[PDB]
């Protein structure tokens, strides 16, 4: 039948582990996710998130196992924590969705695309600023803009990245 | 089931 | 008095 | 009026819930492991259109609304479906093995879960958390309904019935001689179907209520017409009938082959679906 | 460990969960008297059990025989302790050979100190209960003097299977029912990472947890009342003794039967 | 698992670059046509390229 | 026996 | 009372 | 604590 002490054990401290996420127990979730180490991680991934004590790295830690081998479900959320982390170097957030999609050909393309037009935002206001130049910044942010259209195509959003070259 | 009552009657012992 | 007798044990 | 039968769906399983769509034009049936969805439209149609397989057998199926949403609950996790151009949006896992009822908020951001320990779960559909549970019942919660303010929640479980706050703590409880296992509140208000071997309509908050027997066996399930004017309740003496609101003169009875485990009512009072031990499901269309 | 060798691990083994009793008795402070007595119990079955020939060795809820010595030397020690009070001392190098072992066997002798089976095996083979007993009755001595008055009168009136523990339990059962800091995910980095990499259990922490837990939130009027209070004990004493409630009912009616005919 | 070229050298070993090819299938004049990306096998990699990390 | 005496301790019982 | 005599002891 | 006590006083 069931373990004598562990596997009653095992079961209640998953059960406690519901209820603190049911509830915000910083502390319990501490301690109940200790004693629960003893696939799944996104209560651990929640509890960092949701009380703090930073919370990016479980993630990639768990993103990182059984890679080798719809889509994969530890991931496609790790990517998205990043942007939104984001909003150190962007430029290489980038570089390893690139990877990611080398590797593996909801389609982190969808992503990647998503994310360049976030820097185009921020380079939009700062070449729209006179402290007064004509050329550098605005070609370059002519050629971000139409790399950003390559990706999308292969209607708000197409609208939005208008509205932001005129600014600039 | 049994196990896991014993064991949190020794948890209330404890905190006793 | 229980209660008494409770802290007592403990 | 009486009631005239339209259609028959094969689901070859015993079809323990059933829900229509809203003007609804498929039927869907929970049967064992999987929910049909039966487009009722097309008269040959005798396959069904859609299939989705949830787990072991269905005890309830519950359609948000506006209907894009369809929840399934059975064993331990409650499935949650888009229709809409059906697939797996997510899935809620609670402790309890199983659940025997669901119910949604009217607005759409709570699901009632009825489940076998007796327990009544709160889920927030956006977070899919468990928000709150009240616990009363010894045992298993086989039924459940909202006040018609949407205020109160109403239960019945093995042998007792009782009301709940949206807020949390219980209001009142019945007790019982047996086993509740279905109910329904009535949409005007001030009235609540039980359903034992009796029926019985119990005036809300007076003493007085009004018992009516026309089922020989268990009455396993019970709805309240939207109008409220009248509901059905079903039988395992394979019987449906028709009620008046509150003190029950009856306004037909249909025979069915077998026990008649569930039903629903159409949104305007122009359907209504039975689904039965024969492993199959009956729609009924009401006439004036 | 082969096929004679497979039995002698196996014994080492279960003479190693011997030191078990040896470590948490002198966590004790009990008397080391007690492992002179341990000694000569251990002689004097083991030795006959493989006496009889070399056919079939044997086999235990290995973590049984060992308590029910260790509770069988208790009871000439005049130790006061319970089978329910051992239950509770078990919540909270080693020989290749044992890795080298008979699988079966190797479950067996186990580790780690249904409710019918611990109080079995010890049957094959006042003044302490009334301390606990009052507690969790709560009397401060009138129900303890009426229940060690009534236990005497029935062994001496005999209405009286079961042990003379399980039938005191139930008659004061019957009695008293008629009163008249935080490693953090980095650990689990590591441990990942060890994994990849060759790598070769229970510990205390986990009771430490758990308490906290539950310390944090974590875990006919008279005639009916007095029924109602009996009835919680009946279902608690099983729980705390660690022993059920099928094996308890049936004893304590028995008991009552006895002793009304004896009265009649 | 990144590495570098400098690990290579020591190693005395290739600093292969891992290819990936993707084919077509398409039969009955490509009613059905099914993608499968396998692996290419390995190639050398220039230092200081695209390819590489540096 | 010695146990059952001690259960001085009746007359504790009675003072209390 | 007794627990507290006890306690005494 | 108090049935220890004891032991130890036996």
């Amino acid at each position: 039948e069931v373990r004598n002490y562990r596997t009653r054990h095992i079961v209640t401290l998953t059960d406690l582990l519901h209820l603190n996420v049911s509830r915000h127990n910083w502390s319990l979730a501490y301690k109940i996710f200790a004693t629960l180490i003893r696939s799944l991680w996104g209560i651990g991934v929640e509890i960092l998130d949701n009380l703090s004590n930073g919370l990016d790295f479980l993630q990639w830690m768990c993103q990182i196992y059984s890679s080798k081998s719809h889509t994969a479900k530890f991931a496609i959320t790790y990517l998205w924590s990043s942007l939104i982390n984001c909003q150190t170097e962007n430029d290489l957030l980038q570089e390893l969705i690139d990877k990611i999609s080398e590797w593996v050909l909801a389609e982190v393309w969808f992503i990647y695309a998503s994310c360049h037009l976030l820097k185009a935002d921020t380079l939009s206001r700062q070449f729209v600023n006179d402290n007064d130049i004509k050329i550098n910044q605005v070609i370059k942010h002519i050629h971000y803009v139409r790399t950003f259209l390559k990706i999308c195509l292969d209607r708000l959003i197409e609208n939005q990245l208008k509205s932001f070259e005129s600014r600039l | 089931a049994a196990a896991a009552a014993a064991a949190a009657a020794a948890a209330a012992a404890a905190a006793a | 008095a229980a209660a008494a007798a409770a802290a007592a044990a403990a | 009026s009486d009631v005239l039968g339209s259609q028959l769906g094969v689901g070859v399983q015993v079809a323990n819930r059933l829900d229509s769509q809203y003007d609804g034009t498929e039927i869907i049936a929970y049967a064992s492991l999987n929910i049909a969805v039966l487009t009722r439209q097309n008269t040959n149609r005798h396959n069904n259109v859609t299939s989705i397989e949830l787990h072991s057998p269905i005890k309830s199926i519950k359609i948000p609304g506006r209907s894009n949403l369809v929840g399934i609950i059975t064993e331990n996790s409650f499935q949650i479906f888009r229709i809409e151009s059906s697939e797996p949006l997510y899935f809620v896992e609670i402790d309890d093995l199983q659940v025997v009822d669901f119910a949604f908020n009217p607005d759409l951001q709570q699901f009632a879960i009825i489940d076998i320990k007796g327990n009544w779960s709160i889920g927030r559909i956006p977070i899919d958390n468990l928000h709150g549970t009240i616990f009363d019942p010894e045992s298993s919660w086989k039924r459940i309904e909202w006040f018609s303010h949407f205020q109160k929640i109403l239960v019945f479980d093995r042998s007792k019935m009782i009301e709940i706050d949206f807020m949390n703590n219980w209001q009142t409880e019945v007790v019982q001689a047996s086993n509740i296992r279905d109910y329904k509140r009535i949409d005007d208000k001030n009235g609540i179907l039980l359903t034992s071997r009796e029926i019985i309509i119990v005036g809300a908050s007076p003493v007085r209520r009004i018992s009516w027997k026309h089922d020989l066996d268990t009455t396993l399930r019970i709805t309240v017409q939207k109008v409220l004017v009248a509901f059905v309740y079903s039988m395992r003496h394979k019987r449906i009938y028709m009620h008046v609101f509150s003190h029950e003169i009856p306004g037909g009875t249909p025979t069915g082959i077998e026990t008649i485990l569930t039903l629903d009512h159409i949104d305007v009072v122009d359907f209504l679906v039975k689904l039965r031990n024969s492993s199959e499901v009956y729609y009924y269309a009401l006439s004036n | 460990i082969g096929h004679e060798a497979k039995l002698l691990f196996l014994k080492s083994f279960q003479f190693i969960l011997k030191r078990q009793i040896r470590w948490l008795i002198t966590e004790m402070r009990f008397p080391k008297e007690f492992e002179h007595v341990a000694k000569i119990i251990w002689l004097k079955i083991l030795k006959t059990i493989n006496d009889q020939p070399q056919e079939e060795l044997k086999l235990q809820l290995h973590m049984t025989s060992t308590i029910s010595i260790l509770y069988l030397a208790s009871t000439h020690l005049s130790l006061p302790v319970y089978t329910c009070d051992y239950i509770k001392w078990i919540c909270t190098p080693k020989s290749w050979r044992i890795q080298l072992p008979n699988y079966y066997v190797s479950i067996l002798e186990g580790s780690i100190s249904l409710y019918n089976k611990i109080a079995l095996t010890c049957g094959m083979i006042c003044q302490g209960l009334l301390l606990k007993l009052v507690m969790q009755c709560a009397l401060p001595p009138e129900f303890y003097f009426y229940t060690k008055q009534v236990i005497e009168f029935e062994e001496t009136d005999i209405r009286n299977s079961n042990h003379a523990e399980l039938r005191v339990l139930s008659y004061f059962m019957l009695t008293i029912n008629w009163m008249l800091m935080t490693i953090d995910q980095k650990i689990a980095r590591r441990k990942l990472y060890k994994i990849f990499p060759l790598d070769r259990t229970h510990q205390l922490t986990f009771i430490e947890d758990l308490q906290e837990r539950y310390a944090k939130q974590t875990p006919p009027a008279r005639k009916e009342a007095i029924g109602r209070l009996l009835t919680h004990i009946a279902s608690q004493l099983l729980v705390d003794f660690a022993i059920s409630k099928e094996q308890l009912k049936d004893c304590i009616s028995r008991i009552k039967n006895a002793c009304l005919h004896r009265m009649n | 698992r990144k590495v570098y070229p400098s690990e290579s050298r020591q190693r005395l070993t290739s600093y292969r670059g891992k290819l990936l090819l993707k084919l077509k299938w398409s039969v009955n004049n490509g009613e059905e046509n099914l993608f499968e990306v396998r692996d290419c096998g390995g190639l050398p990699v220039m230092l200081q390229s695209n390819r590489c990390h540096l």
